[PDB]
């Protein structure tokens, strides 16, 4: 008569690193580093980006005629821009602190 | 027609896993930009069955 | 594709017997444990029995204690409840239900993922 | 016998309502509490395990909460499919026992 | 036939993380310690979920971009976000091997506990096999079995008729 | 009456982290491990000491503003300290989490230390009765006792008259 | 003479981290459990390499001047190097002291896991003396030391001999 | 609030027997160990005695072992020393010294936080 | 029984003087280190316990180091009410032993 | 400074016997095991034999078991091989190896760090 | 016995070329491999111990790689003194075994 004490054993081929030991075998794991992305540009807690199309922001703010008009009351939480816009500054000149007026209209209620 | 708490301009990261090595910049609620391939935490037991 | 279905249920005079079946498919039916949950009409749920993969181990409600037996057939894929002495208290629909398996291991005490439509028992 | 006291027995409110139902224990649980909706003429539904784990296919809008002995389901926002009896059940120990009941309904 | 934890593992123990295996007149089978198995679910599900909850963080921001002629202070921010790439790298990979390490002990104190329970119920009743498993002196039916998973077997209730087996071992 | 350590801790003990009871013809009570409480206070009185004295940190600064065209340059400031923020508050937090589950298993590694301890001193003179407590086979008057709490119990002192005990239990 | 690992290490065993020592009639001298020193050198060789080899970081840079009219820039830069000195020197030293209190652990499990392995094989054809050692109830030649020392020594081979030898003591 | 008074000491001719007496108020007298601390005129500290809480235990000095005798009496909150075969070495000024409590245990190997004003011995 | 060796016997200063008194013993007490300041006709106090902590309503100018064998009290600005006998005491084991003494006094 | 000395080889009839010598030198040779490595003209290496440092523990590869006998003497701090009724294949240049140490433990199965020159036995 | 196979059994190369040879075992070894280099006429030579660690004196030029199975030897930029036979050997446990060897010649 015989009574024994065992434990768990299955078919995973997982392996994990311990600090003592490499590519141990264990029964389950859990990866906490994300390593994928939908591919897609997203609203952001459920608030919608604002989409430049084919202007960049400067052009977009001053109102270039081939950009879209802002016709109505907005929001966005973050703005996207084309990387090399259609439509820029079409006169000449240079547009002053870009930067510090990025940090001001990039996300408004 | 998407929602995300993360956003970098290469895509989503719709995830609440504490690390990422998707994108160095990012917006949101997002996890911390780390350069390792894998963080496997183990949770089952040592698979060395007997023969 | 994975879902269980109750049958036996039926109407029968206090006293007698009836043994419901529960057929299983679409998952491996030999590594759950499983469990027997009735409900009366216009009332709560109420777990009666409940017996292990192997069918080694079994757990009874006091209330069904020494009248009901539960068993499970590994070729047929099928879970069985005979049910004896039915007394009118014992009128309920009566379901199967799946334990969740959690970390790999099917564990027979966890919440109950996969019902079935349930069976009508009804004695008077 | 571990018995589940819920609380309210019933509750009326409207579509997009954040409804609040507790289930109480009389003895230290651990995370072993799960949560079921069910329809009239339906089975049980899997909404909750381990007091706080979404099951798969189950909106986002559902959440739990508590350990031990309080425990705590919350739908967020109302919809019109979410009218219908949830139960609290207990997998601590057998025998397996489950919560008194609670119907949200329509005011 | 069947040996213990000290060869390794049971692919027959599949209804939770730690169990038993008996044999006796009336048959043999595997069954798991569902109350153990059940206090280091919670504990597991607990680590990983405060490693992960735990990572409550500041709102991200992209906007890192400085004017044409400051490209210092471009650079300043680009070894900024370099700095924590490295810090958050490096805690991140010995988080994972420290804890690995000793997730990998926690489930074999587990193993070993249920052991001693075992070993301090059947006393002298049994002999010690050394590979995990216990030679029972006397004769153990399934409610004795029963009772040495419960924890209720008595010592003293089949004492004597182990002492007679062990003396004729002698 | 009077249980040991399996099925929890002693209001009784309070000169002490670990300790024992007894019972004898003599009488009762109980007593501290006291040079195991030392060696244990140390331990947890410098864990403490260390992860508050090795915070030695550089001159902390409020001097974070710039002029009102370069609001570029003080949202890097402000999410450098976001940064700083994001890694002290995970490292203190898992920090705390891990040294606490280490510290409970440091004494439960005291306290099983003390059981082997008069385990293997009273040998087969005693039963283990699985709940932290020994049937001692023999009459183990006071000096017996703390014999057995300093250390120096015989063995063969008490072996002859804890085999006749033994076999009329068989 | 010659005491085990209860009161403390042997200046005598040099081929290895953890062994034995034995007397019977043919001699006396040390032996290293050299398995069980293989598998901890590779433990503690990998711990290190990991400590080490995981500080994989970006380019080191020296570019952090800024002009004259700058200076808020530069306390900046000052700062931020200032933090990370802070959370590397805090990470650093707590790692340090963490991981000697656990190696050290680590060598004491591994001794008492070599104790417990003798424990079981001898049964009660010894008695543990409780300094780490074991009394043969019988002789053991040097063939019966090594079997001890590759886990295959046998109970009931010489369970008669040790079984007199008991009574006798008693 | 918390202090202790020590009592009883006075000229005694050499062999004869003195009790000290130590009255302690402020402080849950019996869960504290308590000992005994005499000084010599112009000399040191020395330690004597000590009891344990509970009184079962007692520690002594070599050079007052067989003739001093500590106790306690936990209704009245007093601790007593008795005094036997007094010597002229035996001269002074004894102290009653209540340990250090730390973590919340009362452990009696400790530091000294409360001491009375101290009562003289003078044998001659 | 453990032995205190103190050192110096004794040490003139003034007042705002850094003063070093040393304790010294037989074998390792780790920690159970305890100094005392003791006014002529007055009982011991309690300054120093675990060989560095501060025993509370005690200025922050006494200070205390060392563990194992090696002890130090220092007191980095002297006071008036500071000169007095200092006395270390061991907590290791039974029999609790104490120093020799040190009388710190004005030049 | 370190270095070993092998010695005894030579032309030898089969059947015959021959003792080998290993000279050390510039290190604690009684610390250390030792092994003997041969290596066949042509052919690889083939480890032989090896002893513990204090001489009690031989080990011998199954090609050479009951014919080859290894053995030391601290005071000469030289390794010995005897080598019984000999044949052909035992045709080798013979080494003697030190196994290296590692964490100051000297470790007998490990890599070699020393060899000698080596000596040459030829049988035919 | 654990049997070390070498690969490959020769191998021809030109100074500054990339040289890589494996030996693989019947069984896990962990980490107790050597490399050796041998010139005809002289004994083996220990280059990698530990399977990957550097012997004091051997140019960093050498590398080994590889854990329980599998192992490598890289000779990043062959010098002219590199050409020789190179050797695995096991030191898992008795008895000692060596891989088949393999010989580094010129073109
Ligand atoms: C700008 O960016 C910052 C950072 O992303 C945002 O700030 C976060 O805001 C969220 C939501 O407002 C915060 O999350 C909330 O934290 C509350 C406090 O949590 C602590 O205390 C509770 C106990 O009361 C603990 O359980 C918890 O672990 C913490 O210790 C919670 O009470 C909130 O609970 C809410 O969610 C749960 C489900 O998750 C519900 O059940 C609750 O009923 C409740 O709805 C919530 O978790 C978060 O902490 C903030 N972080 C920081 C760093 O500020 C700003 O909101 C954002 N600004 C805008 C406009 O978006
Ligand atoms: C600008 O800001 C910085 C940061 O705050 C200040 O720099 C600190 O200055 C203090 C005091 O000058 C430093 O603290 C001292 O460290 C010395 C070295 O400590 C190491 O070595 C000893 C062993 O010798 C270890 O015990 C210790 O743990 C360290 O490993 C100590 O020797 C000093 O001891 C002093 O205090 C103790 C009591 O605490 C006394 O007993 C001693 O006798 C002695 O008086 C002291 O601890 C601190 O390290 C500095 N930190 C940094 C980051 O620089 C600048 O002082 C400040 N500038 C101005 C003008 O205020
Ligand atoms: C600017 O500065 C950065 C930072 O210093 C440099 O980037 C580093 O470049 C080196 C070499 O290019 C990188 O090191 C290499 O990493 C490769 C990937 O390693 C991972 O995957 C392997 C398994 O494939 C794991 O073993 C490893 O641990 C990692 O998980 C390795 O494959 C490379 O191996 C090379 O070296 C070994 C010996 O060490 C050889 O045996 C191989 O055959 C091979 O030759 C190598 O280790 C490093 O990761 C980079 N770091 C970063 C942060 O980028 C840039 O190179 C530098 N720019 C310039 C121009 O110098
Ligand atoms: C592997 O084994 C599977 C059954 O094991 C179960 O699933 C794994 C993932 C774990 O959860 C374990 O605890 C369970 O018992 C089979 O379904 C599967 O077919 C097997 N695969 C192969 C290739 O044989
Ligand atoms: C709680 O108990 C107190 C006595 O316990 C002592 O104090 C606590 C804080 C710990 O240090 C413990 O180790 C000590 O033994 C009483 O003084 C107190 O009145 C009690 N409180 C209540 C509400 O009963
Ligand atoms: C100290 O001991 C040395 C021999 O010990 C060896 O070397 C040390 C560093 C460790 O590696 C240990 O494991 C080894 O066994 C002597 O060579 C040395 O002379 C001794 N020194 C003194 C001062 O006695
Ligand atoms: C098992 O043993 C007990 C002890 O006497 C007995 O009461 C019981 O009937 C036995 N069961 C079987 C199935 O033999
Ligand atoms: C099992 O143990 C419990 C106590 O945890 C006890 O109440 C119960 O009666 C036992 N049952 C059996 C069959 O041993
Ligand atoms: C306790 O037992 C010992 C052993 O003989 C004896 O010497 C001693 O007097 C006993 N003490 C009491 C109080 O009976
Ligand atoms: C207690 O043990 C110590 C050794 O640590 C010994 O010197 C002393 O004599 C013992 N005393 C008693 C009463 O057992
Ligand atoms: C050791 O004991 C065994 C068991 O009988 C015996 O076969 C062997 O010859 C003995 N060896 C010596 C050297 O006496
Ligand atoms: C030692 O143990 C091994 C198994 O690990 C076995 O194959 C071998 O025969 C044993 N040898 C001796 C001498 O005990």
């Amino acid at each position: 008569d015989q009574i024994c004490i065992g434990y768990h054993s299955n078919n995973s081929t997982q392996t994990v690193n311990t600090l003592l030991e490499s590519n141990v075998p264990v029964t389950s794991s859990h990866s906490i580093l994300e390593k994928e992305h939908n591919g897609l540009l997203c609203k952001l807690k459920g608030k919608a980006p604002l989409d430049l199309i084919d202007c960049s922001l400067p052009a977009w703010l001053m109102g270039n005629p081939k950009c879209d008009e802002l016709l109505t009351a907005s929001e966005w939480a973050y703005i996207k821009e084309d990387p090399e816009p259609e439509n820029g500054i079409c006169f000449p000149g240079d547009f002053d602190s870009l930067e510090d007026l990025i940090l001001l209209v990039s996300n408004t209620d | 027609d998407c929602d995300t708490i993360c956003q970098t301009k290469i895509g989503a990261i719709n995830s609440t896993l504490p690390f990422q090595n998707i994108h160095q910049n990012a917006i949101g609620d997002c996890p911390k930009y780390v350069k390792a391939q894998e963080l496997v935490l183990a949770t089952g037991l040592r698979n060395n069955p007997i023969k | 594709q994975v879902q269980l279905v109750e049958s036996g249920g039926g109407v029968v005079q206090p006293g007698r017997s009836l043994r419901l079946s529960c057929a299983a498919s679409g998952f491996p039916f030999s590594s759950y444990g499983m469990h027997w949950v009735r409900q009366a009409p216009g009332k709560g749920l109420e777990w009666v029995a409940g017996v292990s993969y192997d069918g080694s181990y079994k757990y009874y409600a006091d209330s069904v204690k020494g009248r009901f037996t539960i068993s499970r057939d590994s070729s047929k894929s099928t879970l069985y409840l005979q049910m004896n002495s039915l007394r009118p208290e014992d009128t309920a629909v009566y379901y199967c239900a799946r334990p969740s398996a959690i970390f790999g291991i099917y564990i027979i005490l966890n919440g109950l993922d996969v019902w079935g439509q349930g069976t009508t028992v009804t004695v008077s | 016998e571990i018995v589940l006291t819920q609380s309210p027995s019933s509750v009326s409110a409207s579509v997009g309502d954040r409804v609040t139902i507790t289930c109480r224990a009389t003895q230290g649980i651990s995370s072993w509490l799960a949560w079921y909706q069910q329809k009239p003429g339906k089975p049980p539904k899997l909404l909750i395990f381990g007091a706080s784990s979404l099951q798969s296919g189950v909106p986002s809008r559902f959440s739990g909460s508590g350990s031990g002995t309080d425990f705590t389901l919350t739908i967020s926002s109302l919809q019109p499919e979410d009218f219908a009896t949830y139960f609290c059940q207990q997998a601590h120990s057998f025998p397996l026992t489950f919560g008194g009941g609670t119907k949200v309904e329509i005011k | 036939a069947i040996a213990g934890f000290i060869e390794g593992g049971w692919q027959g123990l599949i209804d939770g993380w730690y169990g038993y295996h008996h044999q006796n007149s009336e048959g043999s089978g595997y069954a798991a310690d569902k109350e153990a198995t059940q206090k280091a679910v919670d504990a597991i599900t607990t680590k990983v979920n405060n490693i992960i909850d735990k990572m409550n963080t500041q709102f991200e921001s992209t906007a890192k971009e400085f004017n044409k002629i400051e490209m210092r202070i471009k650079h300043l921010s680009d070894r900024v976000d370099d700095g924590f790439l490295d810090v958050w790298s490096y805690n991140a990979e010995l988080l994972v091997l420290l804890e690995n390490e000793r997730t990998l002990d926690f489930h074999d104190a587990n193993v070993n506990n249920l052991y001693q329970k075992v070993k301090v119920q059947l006393k002298d009743n049994a002999i010690d096999m050394g590979n995990g498993c216990f030679k029972i002196l006397h004769k153990c039916n399934n409610t004795c079995m029963d009772d040495i998973k419960n924890g209720t077997y008595n010592y003293y209730e089949y004492r004597k008729e182990s002492h007679l087996e062990k003396q004729k071992i002698d």
